[PDB]
């Protein structure tokens, strides 16, 4: 459930689900990364990361919050 | 098997890492400990 998910914001426009998958894979096994779309099909500037293990969520916050992707620090928030 | 800090060229460039330089998050990983989700 939400126990295993993180919100990642402040994404530079070139950040993709693939790139975020690889980065957060360093914190623990990742199931999927979702960058949502608007009604017109445009990608948003934030993502949801779904981990395999809840324990990876607090660790990923400490490991990766503020890390710069294409010069912009990602902003991680808990969802639960 | 999990390989900490082994990342693709696309991710290196995204992180601003030049050749033979540690990814920025590795400096944190070394103090935080081994990622619990990869413990085996
Ligand atoms: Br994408
Ligand atoms: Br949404
Ligand atoms: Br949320
Ligand atoms: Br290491
Ligand atoms: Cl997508
Ligand atoms: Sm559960
Ligand atoms: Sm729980
Ligand atoms: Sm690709």
């Amino acid at each position: 459930e939400a126990d295993r998910t993180l919100f990642v914001g402040n994404l530079e426009t070139k950040v993709t689900e693939e790139l975020l998958f690889e980065l957060f894979h360093q914190a623990g096994p990742v199931i999927k990364v979702k960058i949502p779309k608007d009604k017109d099909g445009k990608p948003k500037q934030f993502a949801f990361v779904n981990f395999k293990h809840e324990v990876s969520v607090p660790y990923a916050m400490n490991l990766l919050n503020g890390i710069k992707l294409y010069g912009r620090p990602i902003k991680i928030q808990f969802r639960s | 098997r999990f390989k900490p800090g082994v990342i693709s060229e696309e991710l290196q460039d995204a992180l601003g890492v030049t050749d033979k330089s540690l990814p920025p998050f590795i400096y944190r990983m070394r103090q935080l400990g081994y990622p619990p989700g990869w413990l085996k």
